[PDB]
RNA sequence: UGCCUGGCGGCCGUAGCGCGGUGGUCCCACCUGACCCCAUGCCGAACUCAGAAGUGAAACGCCGUAGCGCCGAUGGUAGUGUGGGGUCUCCCCAUGCGAGAGUAGGGAACUGCCAGGCAA
RNA sequence: CUUUAAUGUUUGAUGUUCUAACGUUGACCCGUAAUCCGGGUUGCGGACAGUGUCUGGUGGGUAGUUUGACUGGGGCGGUCUCCUCCUAAAGAGUAACGGAGGAGCACGAAGGUUGGCUAAUCCUGGUCGGACAUCAGGAGGUUAGUGCAAUGGCAUAAGCCAGCUUGACUGCGAGCGUGACGGCGCGAGCAGGUGCGAAAGCAGGUCAUAGUGAUCCGGUGGUUCUGAAUGGAAGGGCCAUCGCUCAACGGAUAAAAGGUACUCCGGGGAUAACAGGCUGAUACCGCCCAAGAGUUCAUAUCGACGGCGGUGUUUGGCACCUCGAUGUCGGCUCAUCACAUCCUGGGGCUGAAGUAGGUCCCAAGGGUAUGGCUGUUCGCCAUUUAAAGUGGUACGCGAGCUG
RNA sequence: GUCUCCACCCGAGACUCAGUGAAAUUGAACUCGCUGUGAAGAUGCAGUGUACCCGCGGCAAGACGGAAAGACCCCGUGAACCUUUACUAUAGCUUGACACUGAACA
RNA sequence: UUUUGUAUAAUGGGUCAGCGACUUAUAUUCUGUAGCAAGGUUAACCGAAUAGGGGAGCCGAAGGGAAACCGAGUCUUAACUGGGCGUUAAGUUGCAGGGUAUAGACCCGAAACCCGGUGAUCUAGCAGGUUGAAGGUUGGGUAACACUAACUGGAGGACCGGGGGUAGGCCAAUCAAACCGGGAGAUAGCUGGUUCUCCCCGAAAGCUAUUUAGGUAGCGCCUCGUGAAUUCAUCUCCGGGGGUAGAGCACUGUUUCGGCAAGGGUACCAACCCGAUGCAAACUGCGAAUACCGGAGAAUGUUAUCACGGGAGACACACGGCGGGUGCUAACGUCCGUCGUGAAGAGGGAAACAACCCAGACCGCCAGCUAAGGUCCCAAAGUCAUGGUUAAGUGGGAAACGAUGUGGGAAGGCCCAGACAGCCAGGAUGUUGGCUUAGAAGCAGCCAUCAUUUAAAGAAAGCGUAAUAGCUCACUGGUCGAGUCGGCCUGCGCGGAAGAUGUAACGGGGCUAAACCAUGCACCGAAGCUGCGGCAGCGACGCUUAUGCGUUGUUGGGUAGGGGAGCGUUCUGUAAGCCUG
């Protein structure tokens, strides 16, 4: 009766820290909001993170709930 | 729980009904209570051909999925019943003629039983003429006369 | 330059909670009326309008309280990449990394700028 | 011109008579001493019958085809698309006839902006009302809710309330992720004009992930784009939209059901009807625990419940070689070998005073029938003896014999 | 053993194509027996034992003997067969219209 | 040859000589080479003609868009900072070769379909009956007919035991349909073959889709050519993020203990829950080791990296290890992610055995070293040493169990106020019990489990009597006396370990150490390494600049597949030349 498996949505981190990426690149493909947006980072309707400018990615813990945020530094 | 096999069978039945109504002529469509949009779609399907016709038929079936079909089924059933009655009468006439040509008095007895007013002498003469035509490779004039006589007897009985 | 107060940021549970003391000198609240600005799926309950009469009840800021939460070593241990071995559905050897909890210890937050009362 | 009609014209239908066409396998005469055929007269029906085209169904009697793929032999059962969790081994992705499930909707609002708000888990008091209907307070801070089944995250709330609106708009869109590809998703920003807002700002749909169908072709509106000598028209192309359980869902036909042990061809130990070996849930033999039974006493004899050694004699799995062939089960002769010995010999034990014995060790040197029952391997019964023991050897031997 | 109740022999019916001086067969052989393994049962592999070379007459344990590109079974968007209320069409059938096919009349 | 995997008892071949397997035509794409060059080029045809004429015609030098239309720019838009496609490289004719599509299309092996005939002297057919109208006859009727009651002949074509005609039945004894000539050498996702040599490189049985599963298109991977950057790889440092192992219950479940215990029908079942206990692939308040990639870095690796074009092959993988799904944690059952082997690599050792251990062959040499494995012989090395174990062929199979086989470890108690066991003696008497008095009196049992003499005797442990009785033992005196008993760690052993062609579960000999534990020395031991010689591909430096190298280092296992380089024979010009009775 079981066995129906859906094709993977290709979820996970696409761009990591310490690497130069261009504007419009996708950093993480996640269903929820495991990682939130920070400086020079935008979040789409489907929780898709993208970079608003060229630079290096960085991860930082902030917020009362200790949530991880992604930022871009113009390096 | 609804079985996808049952769903597919129902879809096939709906598509068969759509094809049947499309094949049905103008008088049959007028008799059947078809809404304006469904009638227009059926006319468009008839006008078009090729894969377009089948896809329009599939659209008709999809519409029938939601629209009620009981009146349409009843109309089709009554029309098919009338057509089958006519075809059965024709088959009975043909079989009776064949039996008259083949056996003879045995079929004459059945003809008389079915229609007492039938003329035994005329039937015997026609059967003998048909046998002579068969022997002499003549046209089936006697067979056609027998068919006409049987049709007249059936009409008189009805 | 210090006791303090309000706002804006970093770190954001060593930073936070329970207990006692302290403050109306600046600032903060309650409060009188709301008929007039505004507001309730009813109500000045909440927000807001002119005042500050009075006080610090409650909140709020500071100190001590380790009582709790929390962080936190060192070692050991489970585990694990590499090659091998054995009484090989398990374990051991040499090597690299290495746990969680607990443990010594810490803990009443700290820190940058602007504006105001007091003493300078 | 609706409703009227003598009068001059046209055919259509019904009914009566005639035959001049037609039929005459009706007769007579002639080529012809010619049952065929042709030429003439006549009777009988006669515009009928039939003749060629179209029009209706009947139509396997007849012709061309079809009935998909996967499966612990096969048949049979079950699946064919998308999405959430684990299988799936901490980048990503990852199959199985795996384990749980949901979807082929819906919203002109449940969408956008702006301005505000935040449940249960329980207790306390109260008419129905009590464990739980509603109200006020309290530990409480998302475990409530977040339209769907589920995943994540949602407190800055993506959750709830309220004024206004359609940005769910128009042509794009550098770049990025994904996939072989088609294609899909995100995407800063450009030009026009809109909704909210004093503004920075948001609005290119639903907090996201399923609600899906490409291509060819048809309807609708436009486009003089073209328009085959000219001007048109017709026809063709372009755009937007409406059309598929084309669910066999990357979609061979608009169109298709049974078997053939009457079969043929090419292939298959990818795959079987039988045979060795690898395997051991189950079954068989022996033993430990063995409560206790056995007058009593666990072992003269059994020995509940579990546990441990040998056998592969049936049920359990690959076929690793056998479809360029392994002819299966009965029977007749030959059987060798192991003793877990039927007795035959040497022996120990007692509930063995002796035959009798029951149990156990060694001992294969010896032998281990005849009839009813089935083609049977096997199994029961009767008569004697010391007995009528078991196995494997391709469930032996049809290259020893018998169908 | 007349005959039944059938069974067995001595001689015929009923039916029954060895024949060339051949044959199936042949990759090559100086072609032993057991144990273990081996794409799993060894004339040919590892160990071990036996055996003078080659003929003649018998036995048949083996050389997965030969006689059929399975006579078992399945596969093929292969063929053919038949069955039909499977698809597409046809012979024949019957309905009416159109010319052959008319003339007088109500 | 098919299968990942072959002599295997999966296929095939008797030998010899000859015959034979990718050619050719039409268009297209690409590589080498020759001319011309913004031109090249001819076709048919003419042509005393492989010459010449013939520019008809064909391709680019400019394209975009479906087109109109525009133009070094064009296409959707009112047009974009726009985006799609153009210029900043030069096209053509031939030749030779690598592919694609159609023609037989590398070749062979089918059934079967259609067209016109040979068809019946073999055979199926006039055998036979029946169904059965046709003719006649007899019989009622009628002047006579029709019809009907019975007999006969049997149409019909069949029913019955050469695209047709008449029991894979017959038409040449395998015909529900033969042969001949042709479509047609039909087609086949199928079987088999594909013939000379040398050198270099040299993968996979994987992903997507398939009226689709042994096949095919793209990707994945391999080869050749072009172009291009520390291009890429190992490792060090630096940046990250998992929810995997571990650990744990913050949350969701799950089994139990004791309860609060709604609810249910108060000695009785029980929800939401509390603390603990374990567990969770579908739990993570915590969280690794590995791995992922990104930035820097010395070193090495023939640029081992990337993009494009031509050509492939393959698109059935099996075993072992590692963490798993399913099967019974059983497989040489099946499916997953990764490394190795083989497939694509032989070697040496494990006796032989693809998957077990060591180890990647250029060739040659009568040289040595060495890996795994061995050093008593077969068969080469120690009958080697050091401190121990084995009395059982353990080594040379097997497990729970029982144990005076043996050497040690921690130790307990008793111990010349003479330890245990030996040698001489006692174990007397109410306790014939009330109790089931049948006699159990201790010797089967309710029962007290007491009581004087005491160096010493229990109202009772065995043997032994129907019970009595009698013989031992609990404890006790005389002599000797020094060691004695039970359990565990125990390494090595014992029975459990009995089966069938002939020993066979050490290879054998045969070993009491020639078996095992730990060390050493050296030796043997591969195609691994080195010692010498020879051939070939490769980048360079020094000449040569087309080829020789002074040379360096490096490579040379190889299926399929790809690239490069060569030899054998027939014929044509060379060649009216050369050899040759």
């Amino acid at each position: 009766r079981n066995g129906r498996d859906s094709e993977a949505k290709r979820l996970g981190v696409k761009r990591f820290g310490g690497e130069s990426v261009l504007a419009g690149s996708i950093i993480v493909r996640q269903r929820g909001t495991k990682f939130h947006a920070g400086a020079n980072v935008g979040c789409g309707r489907d929780h898709t993170l993208f970079a608003k400018a060229d630079g290096k990615v960085k991860f930082e813990v902030k917020g009362p709930k200790n949530r991880k945020f992604i930022s871009i530094e113009a390096e | 729980w609804v079985s996808k096999s049952e769903i597919k069978r129902d879809a096939e039945e709906l598509k068969r009904l759509g094809a049947e109504i499309v094949d049905l002529g103008k008088n049959a469509l007028d008799k059947i209570p078809l809404d304006a949009d469904l009638r227009a779609a059926i006319e468009l399907a008839q006008r078009i051909k090729m894969e377009g016709r089948r896809r329009q038929l599939q659209l008709i079936g999809k519409m029938l999925r939601q629209r009620d079909v009981e009146p349409i089924r009843q109309a089709l059933d009554k029309l098919k019943n009338r057509h089958n009655q006519q075809v059965v009468l024709f088959h009975k006439l043909e079989n009776l003629r064949d039996r008259l040509i083949d056996q003879g008095d045995d079929a004459i007895a059945e003809v008389l039983n079915l229609w007492p007013d039938a003329d035994r002498q005329q039937l015997r003469t026609l059967i003998r003429n048909a046998k002579k035509e068969k022997e002499g490779n003549k046209p089936p004039k006697s067979a056609r006369q027998i068919f006409q006589y049987l049709r007249e007897l059936a009409e008189n009985e009805g």
